């Protein structure tokens, strides 16, 4: 589930937000990507759907983990609802 | 604990039926005449 | 001890491969002369990041090598040659046959492997002025085009390409792949 | 309509740092230059670009251009710095090309 | 695939794992099927 | 005079002219944008790149 | 710039517009540090 401005990471193909951090394809990927404009199906404001903000490194293809994995710049691991120099991984988005 | 190992983990280089050929496949394989 | 069991798992691109073979053993602690030719059956997905595993059993460490084989008419592995073991087997790998005649054989050459990556960045934190130049209210006419020199940027070029507002982005003398990792001397911006 | 605005005066102790700025709206999209005029003689340029300096004038004088400011920094202030300074942002100015000068800073 | 050649059964060494394959010079060299359990290498149609 | 040894001087100049010429075909673009290969070897995804 | 090499302090005197260099094979053979204004040359590592 992606927006309309972010079709261009999977056509023709580069790294990005949606590419590295949300649904990753291989760097030498030769298979078929599946995509269609389906505005009437997600829309019903649909604020239930989620996304990932940012990560320390660019991820490998087909990764899904429901884990509390925080982005941070320092080496010290932060925990809680808010962390020092810490951005939250899982956030909702609206359509 | 060290043990000398001869020719462990050698595998066919493809899924292809291989016969009567000298196949020069550079491939990720375990080395020979080592210790495990 | 009677049984020796092993499997090979290789993790590339999120895949999780399974190779299967069983082998009887008559030795307690040492390893026998013979081989173990495994055969794959099924490949699975995982979806998670795996760096450690925890469990009669054996572990392997994998390094890339070069190998040259020989096959009979029936289709069975007769012998195998590790082309980086000793330079005799490297000569066997170069000459494509397992018999080597008498002489000097010019196999390959070498160069020193690096130890680590050394990056000499300019040690200043700053956002580059492409946020300010592109977001300008006033542009000029085409015969009297504005010119700007931009000197110090440590921030990335990722906002150049990768946006749907930038409809036409033909780069002639450079690829858009090179934009994220480059280092240059001067930046000129012309606007009309 | 673009007109350069400069403060009238600033006073510093010798051997210390001085902060002289010429900053308006969207000046970071344009180039800034700096000049020195002593009282009764011809002006001399001391800063060529947003940060680059010409020859003769040492590393005492430095500057940077970011956002809505362009600030000249004078380090280890001596007696010879007491002069007139002007910023010279070039602009298209509604397709009538102008060399716009600033109001002038007097450093004492 | 497309093969213009004489077709005859073979009795090669096979697995279900080794179902498909090609020659070292990339002609057709490994076919297995549930219809006829023999292997197939396409000898060409006496071309010359 | 170099006129006697000019046969092998032409042989060594033909060889070394071919060698530093072969360095000039190291320099040349042959239609490309650079003599280096670092323009695509960077972290974007490459199904077509 | 990505590359493998060991650099020493260059004895060349360069004017400040000269930052990089193009040799006979058009590769980078001279380079100047951005923090300190020193000059260094580029050769790769040892061969054999």
């Amino acid at each position: 589930v992606i927006r309309g401005d972010e079709v261009r990471q999977i056509a023709p193909g580069q790294t990005g937000k949606i590419a590295d951090y949300n649904y990753k394809l291989p760097d030498d990927f030769t298979g078929c990507v599946i995509a269609w404009n389906s505005n009437n199906l997600d829309s019903k404001g649909n604020y239930n759907y989620l996304y990932r903000l940012f990560r320390k490194s660019n991820l490998k293809p087909f990764e899904r983990d429901i884990s509390t994995e925080i982005y941070q710049a320092g080496s010290t691991p932060c925990n809680g609802v808010e962390g020092f120099n810490c951005y939250f991984p899982l956030q909702s988005y609206g359509f | 604990a060290y043990t000398n190992s001869f020719t462990r983990g050698v595998y066919y280089p493809d899924k292809v039926f291989r016969s009567s050929v000298l196949h020069s496949t550079q491939d990720l394989f375990l080395p020979f005449f080592s210790n495990v | 001890f009677k049984n020796l069991r092993e499997f090979v798992f290789k993790n590339i691109d999120g895949y999780f491969k399974i190779y299967s073979k069983h082998t009887p053993i008559n030795l307690v602690r040492d390893l026998p002369q013979g081989f173990s030719a495994l055969e794959p059956l099924v490949d699975l997905p995982i979806g998670i990041n795996i760096t450690r595993f925890q469990t009669a059993y054996y572990v392997g460490y994998l390094q890339p090598r070069t190998f040259l084989l020989k096959y009979n008419e029936n289709g069975t592995i007769t012998d195998a040659v590790d082309c980086a073991l000793d330079p005799l087997s490297e000569t066997k790998c170069t000459l494509k046959s397992f018999t080597v005649e008498k002489g000097i054989y010019q196999t390959s050459n070498f160069r020193v492997q690096p130890t680590e990556s050394i990056v000499r960045f300019p040690n200043i934190t700053n956002l580059c002025p492409f946020g300010e130049v592109f977001n300008a209210t006033r542009f000029a006419s085409v015969y009297a085009w504005n010119r700007k020199r931009i000197s110090n940027c440590v921030a990335d070029y990722s906002v150049l390409y990768n946006s749907a507002s930038f409809s036409t982005f033909k780069c002639y003398g450079v690829s858009p792949t090179k934009l994220n990792d480059l280092c240059f001397t001067n930046v000129y911006a012309d606007s009309f | 309509s673009y007109v350069l605005t400069q403060p009238p005066s600033v006073a510093v102790a010798p051997g210390q740092t001085a902060r002289i700025r010429c900053g308006e709206n969207d000046i970071g999209s344009k180039n800034v230059h700096w000049y020195q005029q002593k009282s009764g003689q011809a002006p001399v340029l001391v800063v060529y670009d947003d940060s680059d300096r010409p020859s003769g004038i040492p590393e005492r004088f430095s500057g940077s251009n970011s956002g809505n400011t362009a600030t000249l920094t004078i380090s280890r202030v001596e007696a010879g710095d007491e002069a007139d300074y002007y910023c010279q942002v070039w602009d298209s100015t509604g397709d009538h090309p102008d060399v716009v000068f600033g109001g002038g800073t007097k450093l004492t | 695939l497309t093969g213009t050649g004489v077709l005859t059964e073979s009795n090669k060494k096979f697995l279900p794992f080794q179902q498909f394959g090609r020659d070292i010079a990339d002609t057709t060299d490994a076919v297995r099927d549930p219809q006829t359990l023999e292997i197939l290498d396409i000898t060409p149609c006496s071309f010359g | 005079t170099p006129s006697a040894l000019g046969k092998l001087q032409d042989v060594v100049n033909q060889n070394a002219q071919a060698l530093n010429t072969l360095v000039k075909q190291l320099s040349s673009n042959f239609g490309a944008i650079s003599s280096v290969l670092n323009d695509i070897l960077s972290r974007l995804d490459k199904p077509e790149a």
